[PDB]
RNA sequence: ACUCUGGUUUCUCUUCAGAUCGCAUAAAUCUUUCGCCUUUUACUAAAGAUUUCCGUGGAGAGGAACAACUCUGAGUCUU
């Protein structure tokens, strides 16, 4: 026990890695597995599972992994050193990929569990790219083997064939994804590992190549495995390894020696228990009791295989050759996330792992006791070593070098390391590990940097955790009672902390609206805050998306604004950003921190623009990345420059907060394209002042904006169904009847299953999964992800459409109830005014 | 009363995806209980069997 | 570096300015950097760029905000701080801080304090803004609050803090919240001339279990008497302290001679060896007691004959007449009699009388009306004691301090509370909002609940 | 006398999680059976038109049904108080049962879809040159060459894997014969239509 | 037939309360 | 802070939720005040008004229904300006408000039965059933008799409206003649005749 | 059984099986006579009554 | 490749039952709402509390079976 203590002075035997795969992929299946073979007091029982790793009441009754769960554990290596391994057992439904960000930002690899059956589907693609965007170690175990043998009994060439495209695949996804290609995936590199959790099979060709070498002696078991996929042949002629079949019906060396002894060792354990399995048995050296035998197929099977295969050793070299430790693997860490770069002391401070160095850890989790009214946070120690009992100063994710606020010093306690439901607690933690910390909840708001006071005063925090998904979905929630309000409010800090992409916003009119992905992202926060945070009865209103606006014709006429000084003059218009350069903004293709000459390089060259005019753009949207652009249009024959921008940066700040909440829908000003054609700047400082310009700013913004024709973009949803070959028809008309357009349907290779993917409204497609599951009886299952913001039919400047309540009204009037519905959502007014 | 009344029914449905429920094919090879397999068989779509016998080579 | 010359000091209004609220933001909800806009008295998400307050002033054109945790001015139009000296009031009405001198004068504090608003009002008697209907609560923090060593202890931050406290604690927040309202209670330059519990109640429902809730009007005596071990219990380090300061203030002890008593229908002669048996015997237990229960006697439940329908008034000495060796008291427990006679031993500094009102009867609860006659200038408790220890005792004359008092039926009651100002001599009762100078004489005039008596 | 039914799909908003969620919500799936309301709130039932439920407010597209309240208990309705999260969509069970005895265990029946290996980019890894030096010692054979692939007995193993629950169990205990539904499975499968 | 009084809910919506009266 | 106002409003239930007072902050803070206001006019000494037992409906913008309640009759007030889309006469609880000078059907006005007078409809029938051990039948069919008069006289046009009223009324009918079949013989007839 | 004996004349409750009984009937009937057979009094399957 | 290992079945009894006692399912009583209502006895249907009944597992004890070696394993078991 000790010893997993001792092992994490170590930095190069630790190993942090998060399990991320679509849903139900054998994930924590996998987790149990681990922990059975290191907890000899762990069993599960033979029908249900162990359902390990999974502390919740949500996570065992939904039976869809919740809250991403750290795994401490120290497993042996194929040559036989004990290292300690670090795991995220994370959420494989879409819905909860925020989950799976907070955790992947702390992992130096990634195991993605793809089944066999199944395929790559949704989350896989999703999850490959965002470990990409990373950059971390990309390892893949095709889980669930038993899956073509004892449930579409394919030929084991056809399994070989299925594997093989199944690997290929996932390669040139990796490949559309990252430019490196030293991410290339085979089972003879150690990348790809094959398993069934449930049987408690886990091995990669190195692992297997091992097994022979045991059973026989004097077998290097490297390059026996360097031999084991692909094209090549064995002849016993010869014992010789061929590019070429020795024969005309010769089987594949992986089939000849991998995939045939498996397929037997299944079959005799399915099929002849009390017949030929004794012989067999007896065979391969395997010894079951009397009592042992008498199990049913699936215990017996699990058992024989854990017998056979031993410890899950592939598994550990895999990781240990592909997934680069802490220490060495901390530079690229460092290079992505941290705000101030390698290149500052801290920097490289940092980059060395140094558990002497100053101390800094990144806690992106926080977990809720039984209590629920003091959350632990949950983070990587990225260097030094933080002990319990002791002062820290907690960053926030606001905080700069020159904002101290952010920052509050804390005191803390008793820390522990997480092994799913238990937690080892220790005085202290050394650099590289995963570590939860307690104390430090109260200034601690989703991603968090802690350091140490009194030192290293010139630390920055870690760049913001990024989700993958943009959450649409919103649903207001108010008391009962409202006597009781304040603990419902309390409440909700709770979950704003507990859910990394959960965002709670107060409205105007004391609507508390919460943000989330999908259906069962906001039915799991709600159920958390009624049973376990709140304990109070709640109220949930008709669920809706939110909407973003932008223009599609040019402004008819230059919009301008007057400061109250009656002395600046800002006048604008309105024009629309160009195709697939606001998704190029959205992505972070370009930024603001990009040098003029770059930036001005990429738009006047890929999208056409004027030279002069990509230097005179100014600024992004509502945030740094907004998918709005202001850009300076100024002819420097009527205006002058130097004394424009002074007042440009208050111009920068009022475009902003004029995007941030369009006039039209309150929010979200999307795809628009800004000019300033005029500026009457004030000849004195006093007269430009901030507090004069930026309600200008945005007054003029609004101006220029509903001039133009406006229009409301609606969260189109990228939903892809597997269901089988007879339930397509129905799931076409399921996606009709929601206003959803069908864009592929491809049969899936090696099963009999199709794959429908297709666009659906965000705002029709709730209860879409329901519909769908119980329409076909359970055969086809959906999963959905926010795609792209699409225009909604209709024109939100029509008055002449008379909306009619609680009717369902056609496309040319829709746009007009989502706005003005939403202004009511807001108790904001009835109409939108063109003079204000 | 011995038998039940007809507005007991809980199966009335104004959504025609509820009334006209997507039957199971079951692999063109599973069965449900009780009904004889010779009436399930010329009552089934036979979408499997076409698709088997458009792949039967 | 512009500060010293904001031009924005003159749209601060003080009226609309309630720091008695939880310092989160209006729109995130959010505990961190707390920011007031002193234009509206709202809270907002913290003095930075795009954040709330910078939201707030560019739309509503509030240039002035404060900072909650700090104590300090910005403008977040301008973004720069602002150090003036008239800005202070605000900043003590935030965070009053008291000097050594000042918790000492308290006593002897004899000026009529003056708010912004002009309602001129007294530092302690200041009127409690009642909530959900639980006017209990606030009368017993009132009466709590007149304590002179209570008040001292918790007038200032640092008396009751630099103490070890348990990681998952959170009957501190208690504990230092009731620090800030009743320093905010004593604060002599308030803004407005009450003062709002809320932020006490909403901790006291976080900490004690969803019992004592705002909607429910619970006991008084019950709620003090938490109250006072939970204080207790917080105090001192990660192990309790022998002697914490309500453990100095209120505790006190005596001493119970309880005795068996046998089945009432048995033999004489087995009664008589049974008492013999050493089993029905006294026996002596020293305790240490917060508060004192008096048993009101038993309603006449009958018209007076002579004037018809006279209410009952017993002098407080037979009330007193309990503790003592020559009376005893059957109590009638369910399983069998007990013959307990109790018997002080050591006076406590402070005295905290519960008269028991609210007996649960066989079917109900019903409200003893019975009202208690007593010397309101002093009373001698040294007959009280026994004879070993009343050498020790020097100080037994008590006068009455606080007065609790509870109108109306149990299901609906009004609990007012009368106040002793010790600079001046005078008697205040205050009722929610109501706050009203009573004279003496009909203190003992009402159905007295909780009394707090000082030693000298 | 056996459903042939696979995985438990099928009794996705029609099992016993689901019937007591419907219970508790005094709402009924289709299917399902109708059951008074756990508790009466008569009064409670109709709520006054506040600004919070106000119609006006509220975008429709498509009807909330009962059965998207009984799938999110939390989320669509108010007040779920004794309510059961059914259990959320289990791996599609996809099994091919052997329907003619005279075909091998393991087979690519045309159920499933051809796999159509392409080769539109050369598969290339990294592997050594054909037949150069490595040589395996002559007493080194795959594990089980002398037992067949598949008995005659593999394929009903399989087809008893995917079986219910009395008859996918190589032993087991003894029930009364009162104790046997022999019709439990056939009323808890939605009613055939006509 | 039964003796039993009925609710007239739903029922003689067809006439009015001044008709059957001079 | 926390608007509570909408929690202690009473609101006709009788009526459904369109029908009903739709319970708008604005409206609700404005009934709260127009209460508050009244109250203060009052001492507090001479009389009192307590607002849980009163009614405070507000017609607005936002509310089409004028709900109120004197002489046991619940009425409301729907104007034909807004939420009138039909201005029907078969219905006989309908009293087609006419401007005295546009001469039109400017309000539709619904009437009910109030509860209280249901309540003390059957609280009536109901003494006059205990109180009929040693009693003629026809002094208990002749109270029958003059407390339905009574109630159908007082509230004629509000009994179409209320078919609550309807079944209390029936019920009590057969309640009355259950009692009479009672006693004449102690054992209830299967095929009993109404002459 | 209601009709042949009639048992639910002294027990109501137990019209609770006999209503479920019939159903059964239901359940079974149109399982039993769904193909080439008819409708006519040939079931047997008496475990479930 | 060895010496000792000592059975399993069945009939009972006595306690404990956690666990779907039971991959099945009853009734009664009581207490709340109810539906009928007019008196008991049947009841309507939901919740809550016990209880009895058809069963069950384990442990321990006492028999018979009935034999009996062994099974099996402690190991040196050996080429
Ligand atoms: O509903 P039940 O009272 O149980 O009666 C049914 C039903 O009769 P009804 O639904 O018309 O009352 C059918 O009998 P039919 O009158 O419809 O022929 C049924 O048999 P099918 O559904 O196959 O027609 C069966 O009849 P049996 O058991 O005689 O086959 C049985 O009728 P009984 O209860 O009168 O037997």
């Amino acid at each position: 026990m000790d010893f997993l203590a001792d092992l994490m002075d170590n930095s190069e035997l630790i190993r942090n890695v998060t399990l991320c795969g679509h849903l139900h992929h054998g994930k924590t299946c996998f987790v149990d597995c681990l922990i059975e073979q290191t907890h000899p007091e762990i069993r599960k029982r033979y029908d249900q599972d162990l359902c390990y790793t999974d502390i919740l009441f949500t996570e065992q009754e939904r039976g869809v992994g919740i809250k991403s769960t750290p795994v401490t554990v120290v497993l042996p290596d194929t040559k036989g050193k004990s290292y300690l391994f670090n795991i995220m057992d994370t959420p494989g439904h879409v819905n909860f990929s925020d989950e799976v960000t907070a955790g992947l930002r702390i992992s130096d690899g990634v195991v993605l569990f793809i089944d066999a059956a199944e395929g790559v589907m949704l989350n896989t693609e999703r999850l490959i790219k965002h470990a990409v965007q990373e950059r971390l170690a990309v390892t893949v175990c095709i889980n669930k083997i038993d899956r073509l043998i004892l449930e579409l009994k394919l030929p084991p060439t056809d399994a070989y064939y299925k594997l093989r495209h199944i690997v290929d695949e996932v390669n040139g996804l990796i490949s559309m994804y990252s430019t490196d290609e030293n991410l290339i995936l085979s089972p003879l590199l150690g990348n790809v590992c094959f398993s069934s959790s449930q049987y408690s099979i886990c091995f990669t060709l190195g692992s297997f190549a091992k097994i022979y070498a045991d059973t026989f002696g004097d077998i290097n078991y490297q390059e026996f495995a360097k031999r084991l996929w692909g094209d090549i042949y064995f002849n016993p002629k010869t014992r010789k390894f061929t590019k070429k079949a020795p024969t005309s019906s010769s089987q594949r060396s992986f089939v000849e020696f991998i995939l045939e002894p498996l397929y037997k060792i299944l079959a005799q354990v399915v099929g002849d228990v009390d017949t030929s399995l004794p012989r067999t048995l007896d065979e391969l050296g395997i010894h079951l009791t009397k009592e042992e035998l008498k199990l049913n197929i699936r215990p017996l099977l699990r058992l024989v295989c854990k017998k056979f295969f031993g410890e899950f050793t592939g598994f550990v070299d895999m990781c240990v050759q592909h997934i680069p430790s802490p220490k060495v693997g901390a530079k690229p860490k460092i290079e992505h996330t941290y705000t101030g770069g390698v290149d500052s002391d801290l920097g490289e401070a940092m980059s060395d792992c140094d558990p002497d160095g100053p101390l800094m850890c990144h806690t992106t989790k926080m977990y809720s006791t039984d209590d629920g009214v003091q959350f632990h946070a949950f983070g990587r120690v990225l260097s030094g070593t933080i002990h319990a009992g002791q002062p820290v100063k907690v960053l926030g994710e606001n905080y700069t070098l020159e904002d101290e606020e952010d920052s509050q010093i804390c005191t803390v306690g008793r820390l522990w390391i997480s092994v799913a439901r238990y937690h080892i607690e220790v005085n202290r933690v050394p650099a590289g590990n995963w570590v939860l910390i307690e104390g430090v909840d109260q200034p601690i708001v989703k991603t968090a940097t802690i350091t140490e006071p009194r030192g290293n005063e010139e630390a920055q925090i870690f760049r913001p955790l990024k989700f993958n998904t943009t959450s649409v979905i919103k649903i207001a929630v108010e008391p009962v009672n409202p006597s009781e309000l304040p603990k419902m409010l309390d409440g909700l800090r709770k979950v704003n902390k507990s859910y990394p992409s959960l965002t709670t916003k107060v409205e105007e009119s004391g609507e508390h609206v919460i943000l989330g992905t999908g259906e069962l992202y906001l039915d799991c926060v709600m159920h958390d805050l009624r049973k376990m945070y709140s304990e109070i009865d709640i109220k949930v209103a008709d669920p809706v998306v939110t909407f973003c606006e932008t223009v599609v014709e040019t402004s008819s006429l230059k919009c301008f604004a007057e400061t109250p000084n009656k002395k600046n003059k800002i006048t604008m218009i309105a024009e629309p950003l160009e195709k697939g350069l606001a998704e190029d903004i959205e992505n972070e293709v370009v930024q603001i921190t990009w040098n003029r000459k770059k930036l001005g390089e990429f738009f006047q060259t890929k999208y056409d623009w004027d030279l002069l005019a990509a230097r005179s753009i100014w600024a992004f949207g509502p945030d740094a990345t907004g998918p709005n652009i202001l850009v300076d249009d100024t002819l420097p024959s009527e205006v002058d420059k130097a004394l424009l921008g002074s007042v440009k940066d208050s111009i920068v700040q009022g475009f902003q907060w004029g995007t941030r909440e369009g006039p039209l829908c309150d929010e979200l000003i999307r795809n628009v394209k800004f000019k300033i054609l005029d500026a009457v700047v004030a000849q004195e400082p006093l007269h430009r002042g901030g507090g004069q310009i930026i309600p200008t700013a945005r007054r003029v913004v609004y101006s220029a904006f509903l001039m133009a024709t406006p229009r409301l973009m609606e969260p189109y949803y990228f939903v892809e169904v597997q269901a089988p070959a007879d339930c397509v028809s129905a799931v076409y008309t399921v996606l009709a009847r929601r206003r959803g357009h069908v864009t592929q349907d491809a049969p899936i290779p090696g099963s009999p299953l199709y794959t429908i993917k297709a666009f659906i409204p965000a705002i029709d497609s709730f209860g879409f999964e329901t519909d769908l599951r119980t329409h076909t009886q359970g055969q086809a299952f959906s999963l959905s992800v926010f795609h792209h913001w699409q225009i909604v039919p209709g024109d939100p400047l029509d008055k002449s459409i008379v909306i009619r309540p609680l009717e369902p009204q056609p496309a040319p009037h829709l746009a007009r109830e989502f706005m003005i519905k939403t202004r009511r959502r807001k108790g904001l007014s009835e109409d939108v005014s063109i003079s204000k | 009363v011995f038998e039940w009344d007809a507005s007991e029914d809980t199966s009335i449905d104004y959504n025609p995806l509820y009334k006209e429920r997507h039957q199971v094919q079951l692999l063109g090879r599973g069965f449900i209980a009780g009904i004889d397999l010779k009436q399930q068989k010329r009552e089934q779509s036979r979408f499997y069997g076409d698709l088997m016998e458009k792949r039967r080579t | 570096r512009r500060s010293r010359h904001c031009p924005y000091l003159d749209t601060i209004n003080r009226s609309v300015l309630d720091f008695d609220f939880e310092k989160l933001c209006s729109i995130s909800l959010s505990h961190i950097n707390a920011y007031a806009c002193l234009v509206c008295g709202k809270y907002f998400q913290g003095r930075g760029l795009k954040s709330h307050a910078y939201i707030h002033s560019v739309q509503f054109s509030h240039h002035v905000f404060l900072n909650l945790h700090t104590l300090k001015f910005y403008c977040l139009p301008d973004n720069y701080e602002i150090i003036d000296s008239s800005l202070e009031d605000i900043t003590y009405v935030l965070k009053p801080t008291f000097t050594k001198q000042q918790i000492a004068n308290l006593d002897k504090q004899a000026k009529l304090s003056r708010a912004y608003d002009g309602t001129t009002y007294l530092p302690g008697i200041v009127g409690l803004n009642n909530i959900k209907a639980n006017d209990y609560a606030n009368a017993v923090l009132q009466a709590l609050s007149n304590v002179p060593p209570l008040r001292n202890y918790f007038l200032e931050e640092d008396n009751y803090k630099n103490i070890k406290r348990p990681p998952g604690d959170i009957m501190f927040l208690l504990v230092q919240r009731f620090g800030e309202l009743m320093r905010k209670l004593w604060n002599p330059r308030n803004f407005k001339a009450h003062v709002s519990p809320h932020e006490m109640l909403q901790a006291v429902v976080l900490c004690s279990k969803k019992t004592f809730q705002i909607t429910k009007q619970g006991d008084g005596v019950d709620f003090l008497s938490w109250f006072l071990n939970a204080l207790h219990s917080a105090l001192g380090g990660t192990k309790k302290k022998k002697k914490t300061i309500v453990t100095d203030v209120f505790q006190g002890s005596m001493r119970i001679f309880t005795k068996k008593l046998p089945h009432p229908d048995l033999p004489a002669e087995e009664k008589e060896q049974l008492l013999h048996n050493d089993e029905y015997q006294e026996t002596m237990v020293e305790s240490t007691f917060m508060y004192l229960t008096l048993d009101l006697p038993t309603a006449p439940l009958y018209k007076d004959e002579k004037e018809q329908l006279i209410i009952p008034q017993v002098p407080l000495f037979n009330i007193l007449a309990k503790f003592n060796g020559i009376t005893e008291k059957e109590y009638k427990t369910y399983k069998e009699n007990f013959l307990k006679r109790f018997q002080l031993t050591k006076l406590p500094p402070y005295l905290i009388f519960c008269i028991k009102r609210f007996t649960k009867n066989n079917f109900f609860v019903e409200k003893n009306p019975t009202i208690v006659n007593f010397p309101i200038t002093n009373v001698d408790l040294r007959e009280y004691l026994s004879e070993e220890v009343q050498a020790v005792h020097k100080n037994t004359t008590y006068d009455l301090i606080a007065n609790i008092v509870h109108d109306g039926k149990p299901s609906e009651g009004s609990y007012r509370i009368h106040v002793l100002h010790h600079g001046t001599g005078k008697w205040y009762e205050l009722q929610d909002l109501q706050v009203t100078d009573i004279l003496p004489q009909m203190i003992t005039l009402s159905e007295a609940y909780i009394q707090i008596w000082k030693r000298r | 006398l056996l459903t042939d039914l696979v995985d438990d799909n099928y009794f996705y908003l029609f099992d016993l999680k689901a019937f007591f969620t419907s219970k508790a919500l005094n709402m009924a799936i289709p299917g399902g059976p109708k059951f008074e309301p756990l508790v009466r709130d008569i009064n409670l039932q109709d709520e006054d038109w506040n600004e919070f439920n106000d119609i006006n407010k509220i975008i429709i597209r498509q009807p909330i049904r009962t059965e998207y309240k009984i799938a999110f208990p939390y989320l669509y309705n108010n007040l779920p108080h004794h309510v059961h999260l059914t259990w959320y969509h289990t791996p599609n069970v996809v099994f091919i049962k052997t329907e003619d005895p005279d075909l091998p265990a393991f087979y690519f029946d045309p159920l499933i879809n051809p796999i159509s290996h392409r080769h539109s980019v050369k598969s290339q890894e990294p592997l050594p040159d054909d037949d150069e030096e490595f040589e395996l010692p002559e007493f080194v054979e795959p594990f089980l060459k002398d037992t067949p692939l598949y008995t005659d007995n593999t394929a009903n193993g399989i087809a008893l894997l995917w079986a219910p629950r009395p008859f996918n169990l190589r032993s087991g205990r003894t029930r009364r014969a009162l104790d046997i539904p022999l019709v439990k499975n056939w009323y808890r499968e939605h009613c055939p239509a006509g | 037939p039964t003796g039993e009084v009925l609710s007239l809910v739903g029922k003689l919506e067809g006439t009015r309360m001044g008709d059957k009266a001079q | 802070p926390n608007n509570e106002n909408i929690v202690g409003y009473n609101n006709k239930k009788c009526w459904p939720r369109d029908a009903r007072m739709r319970l708008m902050k604005h409206d609700v803070n404005l009934g709260r005040a127009v209460f508050w206001d009244i109250k203060n006019r009052l001492p507090r000494s001479v009389t009192t008004v307590q607002w849980e037992n009163s009614f405070v409906s507000v017609y607005s913008k936002d509310n089409p229904n004028l709900l109120f309640n004197m002489c046991g009759f619940e009425c409301r007030i729907l104007p034909k300006c807004r939420t009138s889309y039909e201005e029907f006469t078969h219905k006989d609880g309908v009293w087609n408000l006419q401007n005295e000078v546009t001469k039109e059907r400017t309000a539709q006005c619904f009437l009910r039965v109030d509860d209280e007078s249901m309540q003390r409809f059957h609280n009536r029938v109901r003494q006059i059933l205990m109180a009929s051990g040693s009693t003629t039948f026809t002094k208990i069919v002749n109270k029958w008799n003059t407390a339905l008069i009574g109630l159908m006289t007082y509230f004629r046009e509000a009994v179409v409206n209320t078919q609550e009223l309807l079944d209390l009324l029936v019920k009590c009918e057969n309640k009355i003649q259950t009692r009479i079949k009672i006693g004449l013989n102690s054992k209830m007839p299967s095929r009993f005749p109404p002459v | 059984v209601g009709q042949l004996t009639g048992m639910y004349r002294y027990k109501y409750k137990l019209m609770r099986q006999i209503r479920m009984c019939k159903d059964l009937k239901h359940l079974i009937y149109y399982r039993f006579n769904t193909g080439p057979v008819g409708k006519g009094p040939g079931c047997g399957f008496w475990a479930a009554g």
